[PDB]
């Protein structure tokens, strides 16, 4: 029984990302 | 087309396990080639200098074949010998020197197979052995010359020594005169083992001479080797003697590069296989032929892990030996080799995966055994070879759903926590946790061995109900959570963090920003990630300063303190945004705060994948250079067969500058950094009066090894600046001795 | 030149899948998987947390990037992810070392992707997690349980 709950996402807001370096 | 793939195949068929007996495969092939010789000279002479430099592991039986179609026709093999001696000569033009070491060994066969007179094979090994007397020339070539004829003489030193022993006593009189005065400065960075018990690492030149004299005691007869021409006798014994012509070794040159050295890896012994065939001594020529060609075949298919795993399972010898304990030998040697492995780690955990699935009966006992020795000898085994073994052993337990006997190592237990086996048994438990859940590990360990286990990864923040309300900023530590749930804008918290009390930087608006933001997306990474990446612009404009930077770090430590991949996946995506720079990633592993937690595992591996994406940074900007170059010269030449762009040009040349810069920057930064930390270290135990030799100097020292391992190929160009400015002699002989070994590893 | 047996790599070949929802025919397609640098990691269980993820795939190489499998609604895992690396060479290397390789007692499947856009992370699936757990009828407790259809 895997005894931790799953994560909720739910506002995983991700606009726009990129790498600058 | 079908012409030449058709060749191919029946050349490569021959050697593989068929119901035909190996000579009738010979003889068949043989005649179908003198059948189409007439017209398929080249492709033929082709398909045979490849297969002689991409398939040592069958190099006596396509030698054998070599010697049919000269006992057939003698301008074919004095053309195939021209050929080989052009192809051999283009390699040592091309730097490449192990098809260099395949190609002679193929022509010793070769004269073993009546094709070339002795005496001309003997003066080719002469100006081999001579190279030797060269001056102001580096040691490596001198070593991989030795080495080449060396290892050459397994194959064709009876012959040779029958034919000239004069001048082989000769040559290996100038051997000596040459090893005797050799430098093994080198040794001690390569060991993966310091104590000379029960298996010295000796070097390998030493290791092979060793071997080179036993045989030449025993007179030359091997008994693992295969030579079918044996059979092959009269035919061959009715072969024309062809001559090489004076072969001269390409002088040496600036750019020129040769193998470093290396060390042999011994672990095994006889003793430990009661039951099986006696295995070959550790300075018995077999071993040594027998690790080779181990290491050709997997060099040979490391593309196709089943296919390995087939070929290695399916190695053939002339007596039978204990192979497994040779394959997990020679697979061990190349996981732990310094200062890199042939291929990526994981390849060879998968490779022993596969290779147990194929001998499940047998191996897997061979390999619980490896495991418990190398457990036995950690008191001394090179930190990086540590690490190569915790990540293989925690993977592939996780492989087989922890399954581990760990009471037979409850002796940690009794011994201090920080020594080498305790701290091993701890980094393997936290990477086993990192594969799985904490509960998950907890379960599996014993009891007995809780204290050893990781701590719980939990959040810690600073500012819950509980918290006193006396620290300061609990009140804009309350609206900056409000804000987060209520998809605040970054207007919205430059607001509420103005009205914070400073003691252009304000450690505490940091500390409780940063704070806040982490546990608000503290319950998967790739929140972390988002909540970064959409307020990445608050980090910068906060974290102007590297003092800034260097304080993000720290309170993002404070925070996630029970779990370090965290800490190495979110100062990877921070470096990522550019919202710390390496360099503010390197005073911060040196910190007092992270003292504690110096020698944990997590700790290296972050400041090695800091090198990494700097490395691969200036690796990407230098290919954009190349390629705009590329194309504006391009263009230019086609236009001129008939200004913007070289302003890009210039532009990119200036910023492939600075980013060499920075570079070179951060390796300094670094080493000033471990030469600053050991010399207060001995200092201090110099006063003290107390033995030096302790975990933490161990494990800082080889990790500064391992750095210099590990990029040595870009520490090459600051070379003049590390021995100017840090390496001097005024330092400390103890520090001194790492820049010297790395130095002596290529000069 | 090279003998083609030993230039085999059969670990790191396209696969029969084409994206359904891609905005273009194949060959562009097939461009975009020749030269992409993002692996699908499939049969991950819900309860998988993104570190051990990012733990195992850095083992295999650096990586950029990694995309958890939302659900459609729900916003939770559904067993699938994403890793994006900075190399070609490592996202090779892990299709020939990663693929097979166990993760929380459940087999790994790695495979190239055509890159990832907005609403790639969401499971195509109309019961919100991936059509697979819709089909599939094996219990599975790392996988939720039974499929969508046998509840409903
Ligand atoms: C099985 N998948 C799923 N997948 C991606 O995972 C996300 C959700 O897909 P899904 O809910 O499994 O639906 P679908 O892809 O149609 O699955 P299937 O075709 O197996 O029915 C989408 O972005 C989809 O492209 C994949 N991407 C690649 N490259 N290879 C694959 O095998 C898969």
């Amino acid at each position: 029984g895997d005894p931790r709950a799953i994560v909720e996402y739910r506002d995983l807001d991700a606009p726009d990302d990129v790498d600058f370096f | 087309n079908e012409t030449e793939d058709h060749l191919e195949s029946l050349i490569c068929k021959v050697g593989e396990k068929s119901a035909c007996s190996l000579e009738s495969n010979l003889e068949g092939l043989a005649g179908v080639l003198e059948a189409d010789l007439p017209n398929y000279k080249s492709k033929i002479l082709r398909l045979l200098c490849t297969v002689a430099r991409l398939l040592p592991e069958k190099l006596t039986i396509y030698t054998t074949l070599v010697g049919l179609l000269n006992a057939r026709n003698y301008n074919f093999g004095g053309e195939f010998v021209e050929a080989m001696i052009r192809q051999l000569k283009e390699s040592l033009k091309a730097n490449n020197y192990n098809e260099a070491v395949y190609l002679v060994r193929f022509l010793s066969d070769l004269v073993n197979c009546h094709v070339i007179a002795a005496p001309s094979m003997v003066a080719m090994f002469e100006n081999f052995v001579s190279v030797t007397q060269e001056e102001d020339v580096p040691q490596v070539r001198r070593d991989w010359y030795v080495y080449a004829f060396l290892s050459s003489l397994p194959w064709v030193g009876k012959e040779l020594y029958e034919k000239k022993d004069a001048e082989m006593d000769r040559i290996f009189a100038n051997t000596e005169s040459y090893l005797k005065r050799r430098q093994k400065t080198h040794v001690p960075m390569l060991q993966v083992w310091t104590a000379d018990k029960p298996h010295p690492q000796e070097e390998y030149l030493d290791c092979l001479w060793a071997q080179i004299q036993k045989l030449k005691k025993d007179r030359w007869q091997e008994r693992h080797i295969l030579r079918p021409y044996l059979a092959f006798d009269s035919i061959l014994c009715e072969a024309l003697q062809h001559n090489l012509p004076p072969f001269t070794p390409p002088p040496h040159t600036e750019d020129s590069v040769y193998p470093m050295p290396r060390v042999i890896f011994r672990m095994f012994d006889y003793t430990d296989d009661p039951e099986g065939p006696v295995m070959p001594g550790s300075h018995s020529v077999e071993r040594f032929v027998i690790e080779e060609n181990l290491h050709c075949i997997i060099k040979s298919h490391w593309k196709e892990r089943k296919t390995c795993a087939a070929q290695l399972v399916s190695y053939p010898g002339k007596n039978k030996i204990p192979l497994n304990y040779h394959i997990v030998e020679v697979i061990f040697a190349e996981l732990f080799q310094l200062p890199a492995p042939p291929h990526i780690d994981v390849m060879y955990t998968t490779l022993l995966i596969e290779l147990c699935k194929l001998q499940p009966g047998s191996l897997p006992q061979v390999l619980a055994q490896a495991t418990e020795m190398l457990y036995m000898r950690l008191d001394t085994m090179n930190t990086t070879c540590v690490d190569r073994f915790i990540n293989w052993f925690s993977h592939h337990l996780s492989n087989f759903q922890f399954r581990w006997s760990w009471e037979d190592w409850s002796d940690c237990l009794s011994q201090d926590p920080e020594s080498p086996k305790p701290k091993f048994v701890r980094e393997v438990l936290e990477k086993c946790m990192r594969l799985s859940y904490h509960q998950r590990i907890l379960d599996i360990v014993p009891p007995t061995f809780s204290a050893l286990c990781p701590a719980n990864p939990t959040c810690i923040y600073k500012y819950g109900d509980e918290s006193s309300n006396s620290l300061p900023g609990h009140s804009v530590a309350l609206c900056l959570a409000v804000a987060f749930k209520s998809k605040a804008t970054n207007d919205e918290i430059f607001s509420i963090l103005k009205d914070v009390p400073n003691p252009s930087f304000n450690p505490l608006k940091i500390e409780v920003f940063v704070q806040t933001l982490l546990h608000l997306a503290a319950k998967s990474f790739s929140h972390s990630f988002s909540a970064l990446a959409k307020f990445h612009e608050v980090f910068k404009t906060l974290a102007e300063s590297d003092e800034g930077k260097l304080h993000v770090l720290r309170v993002m430590f404070e925070v996630w303190r029970n779990h370090p991949q965290m800490i190495a996946v979110l100062v990877d995506k921070m470096i990522r945004t550019q919202i710390v720079d390496c360099a503010a990633v390197a005073n911060w592993i040196f910190s007092s705060e992270l003292s504690r937690d110096f020698t944990r595992l997590f700790v290296w591996e972050i400041l090695h994948s800091t090198i990494r994406k700097m490395n691969k940074h200036v690796l990407k900007i230098q290919k954009e250079l190349e390629e705009a170059k590329e194309k504006l010269a391009r263009q230019h030449k086609r236009r001129s067969d008939d200004g913007v762009l070289e302003e890009q040009i210039e532009r990119l040349q200036e910023k492939v500058e600075s980013a060499q810069s920075e570079q070179k920057n951060l390796f300094l930064v670094i080493f000033q950094r471990f030469i600053m930390i050991l010399t207060e270290h001995l200092v201090r135990c110099e006063t003290d009066g107390t033995s030096v030799l302790t975990p933490w100097y161990k494990n800082c020292i080889e990790r500064l090894q391992q750095i210099f391992l590990q990029h040595h190929q870009i520490i090459q160009q600051y070379m003049v600046t590390l021995e100017n400015l840090l390496f001097t002699a005024e330092l400390d002989p103890h520090i001194l001795a790492v820049f010297q070994q790395f130095c002596a590893l290529q000069a | 030149g090279l003998l083609k047996a030993l230039r085999s790599d059969s670990y790191v070949e396209l696969s029969q899948y084409r994206d359904q929802h891609f905005r273009g025919d194949n060959e562009e397609q097939e461009k975009l998987l020749k030269k992409s640098c993002t692996l699908y990691v499939g049969n991950l269980s819900f309860y998988t947390t993104e570190e051990q993820i990012y733990e195992l795939f850095s083992k295999s190489g650096d990586i950029k990037k990694i995309i958890m499998g939302l659900d459609k609604m729900k916003k939770t895992a559904c067993g699938f992810c994403f890793v994006e690396y900075y190399s070609r060479a490592d996202a090779e290397n892990a299709m020939r070392y990663i693929n097979g390789t166990r993760l929380d007692d459940r087999i790994i499947r790695t495979d190239w992707d055509a890159g990832f856009k907005e609403g790639r992370q969401y499971g195509r699936g109309r019961s919100g997690g991936q059509v697979r757990d819709e089909y599939r009828q094996d219990y599975d407790a790392g996988r939720g349980g039974y499929g969508k259809l046998a509840q409903n």
